[PDB]
């Protein structure tokens, strides 16, 4: 230690950096272990002090040594393995830790190695002198210090039987392996133990007890033919519990042996109990690493499809571009109601004229159940399409995105995507790249759902009935067609059904906490025109073509904004109501939008550090709507300013033909009070509550659903 | 079947032994399949379990346990999804093979604080590394932990796993749990909770690691934002009534901005107290010699009624003004309740010194936060990290998590150590402490 | 990546080059030249003088003031052109007299330059930006002055 100290002293180190004790004692060393200024113990040696080192109330690791067994079978090189063990045990009188301590050989070759040992360097003993050496090594129930490191011949003088000078090691023949037999413990002397094995299988079993007797598994070596018997070595490694598994290799080292092997020491563990595997101690157990984290500002984005096409009769012209580009195979995903109408020939016929393989997929119903999307992928990879064209609004366009992923990545299971990609706010996990062998075209058929522009997909499992939302900016279609010639005859009872959905789609993205300057203008433009001729599109339908066209292009405008800023809580109880009362989406968020706005402008339990100081407020953002849409007096107060906005929302329903409360919307009192509690705390966890700055509570998400039932207006 | 005493535990453990012995032969192919099905059922069963995790516990609220259960169930299947923990790990030509093997039956103590968030985390890394666990929950929250373990079990059963792979005790007791730790067939202990049983876990003669919690101090100086640091700490302490481990326990502010915080706290959500009721609050959290179990996770107002003084309903947390930092004053120990300690600092330099004693008092350094301007004072943050001894350094960041905060941060739990004190730094427990790798040489 | 506040050349498929021997322009325009990723950062515009914030900002004002009135305006771009004018009428004056001392205004002005870029990527510029395109090339005056007077 002093040599290393003085070497370090004349290199820039402090003066008393390494210390040691002189004339040490057991009482003095005990005071060193219990000192409160020492926080690590490196213990080495036999189970005399390492056992006490663990029971010290301090972190400690021990570089121990377990009796390493050697297994030699009939197929091994007898002439070679006799000497590799022989030279590895005479190295420094067999004191180097983790050396050989026992040899296990089969009966087919036991006699062969007996006279070989006595011929080369061994001296066997079987008479009364056999039970002499065993009594020497253990004297008081522990290993004596009078024979550690001594040559073999002198220790025989202790027992009184002469042994010639040339002899290297002495070996006994013992069958019983236990505590009363002292020939199995670590001896640290040039002695070896020989064991009887009836076959190879019991040899490994007879080696398991030997390793377990040492407490800590350090090394294992067996000698065998490693070229024509490769299964035996593989079997040998899965049965022994040690840090090192050597074959045809001496345990410690030679005197052209392997050079890139760590020494026998520098291999410690941290427990004295059974089934403990040692590990190499290095400059990582003596070091502690700390991590700092800096509050990094978050960046927003504006992600959209590459191309969006919109005008009166824009489908065939936009579809043509696809023909000019290289595209031979394509499949169309569709619902049921429109196929029996003339709504499928306007896309297939223009495709057949140019000439392309198109197939019919007519089984998607109102809500995808993970069973028809799987069979759709089965049809997809059985056809190898180059372009995927979605049709329909909502259900058949959401399912087409999942079909695209499962077709482009068949090996990836759907349930793996249910925990990685479910909300567009994280950016640490990336979707596998898409668009390699296909691309998505999105076409809409109903006015008031911008699902052709958003990276959202909701999949229901028909087994139990649980939803698995998916959301990542890789499912967005590469092209969106917004045509209006296919909406001239929608029923007046449904043209406004989705029309009011877009109202809540845009009104909710404006007050979201993710709303930015990029998605604020589009979220406001959608609302501006929806009080101009959207009611006209209701009462006229076909008497006023242009209004229906103008409203249809606004659904995408509402959707082009909320695809970047997630919706709030209104679009959550809307999801929940529309899936258990079987009421259609668009109604659900229509009759509670007039009640969730008031629950967003008050004193109110609010989420903090966001939407309280970073964003200004939500009550005054609704105030901008009343003046942007032009329904406010020149001089008025914000509190009364929202009142006229809500009044406009109410009196539009007087001609919009929508029910006043949920009970009148076709639901029964009996199936509500027993299901409201089940219904409340699921809307709290449908990837909403990111937006709607107010943090919701279950206690306050039921009074909304109970207040809307009787038509009563919320007040505190 | 239910287990009453040690007589049936000494037969339950054999079934888990036999299942572990057969399960250790599984390969990486169908080990990940079992990993998939177990993670899904943990995430898909977050709300129901959280509702019934407070009915009998009586502490905490359901709203915040949903995110805690959900975040912990998906984070494990988020970074340990695909890493070789079975069969061959690497190959060095030099022929050097580095296969790995599991450890075996694992003991685990689930506290009443998080009866289910940490029950599904432990259960989800053992079946990844091909070992088994036995859970011993608190009698107050036994039924919640057992259901959480059984959900993962039944999810793994219909994926190729053996029948009796995870076990638990019903109507447990101190004497029964002692027999589980001294059993010679268990070779790992994962201890969590306060310094009540983790001390006995270390003194057990077996390898054990403890996911402890030290009282984490927050340092706010004069140059930090005063209208922002008040709220980040405020919301991080009301998260699940401040039972989330390694949460805030004491704030240290310089003399320049002391009174600038005192009125702000009472304005927003705090209620300061200095009269004889301060002594009552100190005595209301010590029933004898240590922390009581009657104010853990309870809202602030009710404990005031037990303490004697009336406090309005709207109030969020209550905070004392104590200068002495020692054992006699109980306001520095971990409280696991919506309470905070406010300290006096004459300058920034003594603030760090007054925080060293706070970290050392917790035994294990887990986290420590400092609030300061990180753009025009870059030397102070650099100085702050080289003085404390904690595993996590956070600046201008809430301790546990939010309700667009940082997403790639490991949970407050899954961070354990291997010693009680003596300047020990915690580390993230993962599928490497439960695995042993062996090396063959040709 | 944009290092100026007022020109929307990161999202629009427009590029003009001049001949070597002669001087007539060679304008190019094809939706295919639009970059597939645009980065709008504000820390890259923090110390440029109060003689480039006043001409870029006016260039952005001109870029959107006529895209709203262009014959190619559709219901998809008037929502963005009407926002940049609203955004620049309350942050450009605050980003000139005070400069970098008000970093919020600079970020708003820089971000709203790309919004006008979105507006004039689809609708096309009027005569105001064509005569200004030549009057700023013969008299060697910078782009931003020419459409300002």
């Amino acid at each position: 230690a002093d040599i290393v100290l003085q070497a370090a002293i004349a290199a820039g180190a402090p003066k008393d950096l390494i210390g040691w004790i002189d004339q040490p004692s057991v009482e003095l060393s005990n005071a060193l272990m219990h000192h409160p200024d020492i926080n690590l113990i490196l213990a080495t040696g036999g189970p005399g002090m390492v056992k006490a080192a663990y029971s010290s109330g301090k972190p400690a690791i021990g570089v121990g040594a377990g009796n390493t067994p050697v297994v030699i079978d009939e197929t091994a090189d007898i002439k070679r393995a006799v000497a590799s063990v022989l030279m590895s045990k005479t190295f420094d009188n067999g004191v180097i830790c983790a050396s050989e301590q026992s040899v296990v050989v089969v009966d087919s070759v036991y006699d062969a190695v007996r006279e070989r040992f006595a011929t080369h360097g061994g001296y066997l003993l079987q008479g009364k002198e056999l039970k002499a050496v065993q009594d020497v090594i253990l004297k008081n129930g522990a290993l004596n210090a009078a024979i550690v490191g001594q040559p073999a011949y002198k220790i025989a003088e202790l027992a009184g039987f002469s042994v010639p000078e040339n002899t290297k090691i002495l070996i006994g023949e013992v069958t019983v392996v236990d505590e009363s037999e002292p020939f199995a413990h670590e001896k640290l002397s040039p002695t070896l133990a020989m064991y009887r094995a009836k076959d190879f299988e019991d040899a490994v079993e007879k080696a398991e007890k030997l390793v377990a007797m040492g407490g800590i598994g350090h090394t294992s070596c067996l000698y065998t033919d490693q070229d024509n018997q490769p299964a035996r070595v593989s079997y040998f490694g899965q049965k022994m519990k040690t840090a090192r598994i050597l074959i045809n290799t001496p345990a410690s080292q030679g005197g052209l042996y392997n050079f890139k092997l760590a020494p026998s020491l520098t291999l410690g563990c941290g427990s004295w109990g059974g089934n403990s595997i040692s590990e190499n101690v290095g400059p990582k157990h003596l070091i502690n690493k700390k991590t700092v984290a800096k509050r990094a500002e978050n960046m927003l984005w504006h992600k959209l499809p590459k191309s969006i096409y919109f005008r009166r009769g824009s489908l065939p012209i936009a579809l043509d571009e696809v023909i000019t580009d290289g595209h031979k195979r394509a499949l169309i995903v569709t619902d049921r109601f429109l196929f029996n109408n003339g709504y499928a020939d306007q896309i297939t016929s223009v495709l057949k004229a140019a000439g392309v393989e198109t197939e019919v997929f007519f089984e998607v119903e109102a809500d995808p159940t993970l069973s028809i999307v799987r069979k759709g992928a089965e049809l997809a990879n059985s056809f190898k399409p180059d372009v995927i064209i979605a049709l329909g609004g909502g259900s058949p366009m959401d399912a087409a995105k999942i079909m695209w992923v499962m077709y482009e990545h068949p090996e990836t299971h759907f349930e793996e995507l249910a925990l990685r990609f479910m909300d567009i706010r994280k950016r640490i996990y990336k979707f596998p790249k898409m668009g390699v062998k296909a691309k998505m075209i999105a076409v809409t058929t109903t006015s008031g759902t911008g699902s052709e522009v958003t990276p959202f997909a909701v999949v229901t499992d028909d087994a139990t009935g649980q939803k698995y939302p998916l959301a990542d900016y890789a499912l967005t279609p590469d092209m969106a067609i917004v045509d209006a010639n296919l909406v001239m005859d929608m029923p007046k009872s449904l043209c406004a059904f989705g029309g009011l959905d877009a109202v809540t789609h845009a009104m909710e993205a404006y007050v979201s906490v993710l709303a930015s300057e990029f998605s604020d203008g589009q979220a406001l433009q959608a609302l501006k025109l929806l009080k101009e001729y959207l009611p006209a599109s209701y009462h006229e339908g076909s008497k006023n073509p242009v209004a229906r066209e103008r409203v249809h292009s606004a659904a995408t405008i509402a959707g082009i904004a909320f695809a970047n800023a997630f919706l709030g809580v209104c679009h959550s109880m809307a999801h929940k109501l529309g899936s258990q009362f079987h009421i259609p989406h668009g109604l659900a968020n229509a009759l509670l939008i007039c009640n969730v706005i008031r629950y967003n402008a008050n004193d109110n339990t609010k989420q903090t550090a966001f939407s309280q100081y970073d964003r200004p407020q939500a009550r005054r953002r609704y105030a901008e709507i009343a003046d942007h849409l032009g329904l406010s007096a020149p001089g008025d107060r914000t509190a009364a300013k929202i009142e006229k906005l809500l009044a406009w929302l109410e009196t539009l329903k007087a001609e919009l033909g929508i029910p006043k409360s949920i009970r009148e919307a076709g639901v029964q009192e009996a199936d509500f009070l027993a299901n409201v509690d089940k219904l409340s705390e699921d809307a709290f966890d449908d990837q909403c509550t990111g937006a709607n700055p107010r943090y919701p509570l279950i206690s306050e998400l039921k009074q909304i659903l109970l207040d809307t039932y009787y038509g009563r207006d919320y007040v505190e | 079947m239910a287990v009453t005493n040690v007589a049936e535990l000494n037969a339950l453990v054999e079934r888990v032994k036999k299942a572990q012995r057969e399960y250790a032969s599984f390969t990486q192919e169908q080990v990940d399949k079992i990993f998939r099905a177990a993670a899904l059922a943990a995430a898909d069963a977050r709300i129901p379990l959280a509702k019934m995790a407070v009915a009998e516990s009586g502490m905490g609220i359901v709203e915040d346990k949903v995110i805690k259960n959900h975040f912990a169930s998906e984070y494990i299947y988020n970074a340990y999804k695909d890493e070789k923990t079975c069969g061959v790990l690497s190959e060095d030509d030099t022929g050097t093979i580095t296969i790995a093997e599991p450890i075996g039956i694992i003991c685990g103590i689930v506290p009443t604080t998080n009866p289910t968030s940490t029950a599904i985390f432990k259960s989800l890394i053992s079946l990844k590394t091909r070992n088994a666990i036995i859970f011993s929950p608190h009698p107050r929250a036994k039924d919640a932990t057992n259901k959480a373990a059984d959900i993962v079990l039944q999810a793994a059963i219909a994926a190729g796993a053996p029948k009796d792979l995870i076990g638990w005790i019903d109507q447990p007791s101190v004497e029964l749990s002692n027999a589980l730790m001294h059993h010679p067939d268990i070779n790992l202990i994962l201890a969590t909770g306060g310094p009540g049983m983790v001390k006995a876990a270390y003194s057990s003669g077996k390898p054990a690691i403890g996911v402890g919690a030290g009282n984490t101090p927050v340092v706010i100086d004069e140059t930090a934002d005063i209208k922002r640091a008040v709220a980040s700490v405020l919301m991080s302490k009301t998260f699940d009534n401040g039972v989330i481990c390694a949460s805030e326990q004491s704030v240290v502010v310089v003399d320049s901005v002391y009174d600038a915080v005192r009125e702000r706290f009472a304005t927003h959500g705090g209620y300061l107290l200095q009269g004889k009721e301060l002594k009552a609050v100190q005595d209301v959290i010590l029933k004898n010699g240590a922390l009581n179990a009657a104010i853990v996770g309870q809202p602030a107002y009710k404990i005031a009624e037990l303490a004697g003084f009336s406090v309005p309903e709207n109030t969020k947390i209550l905070i004392g003004e104590v200068t002495v930092v020692d054992e006699s004053e109980p306001f520095a120990h971990e409280k696991l309740s919506p309470t905070l300690a406010m300290y006096r600092a004459k300058d920034f330099e003594d603030a760090v010194e007054k925080a060293e004693k706070l970290v050392a008092m917790g035994g294990i350094g887990h986290t420590s936060c400092l609030y300061t301007d990180q753009d025009n004072q870059p030397a102070r943050v650099s100085y702050f990290g080289q003085k404390m001894k904690t595993a996590r350094i956070l600046i201008n960041t809430p301790a546990s998590q939010g309700g667009l905060y940082n997403f790639k941060l490991a949970p407050s739990l899954t961070l354990g150590c291997g010693s009680w004190g003596g300047n020990s730094i915690s580390e993230n427990v993962g599928p490497k402490h439960l695995i042993n790798k062996k090396t063959v040489a040709k």
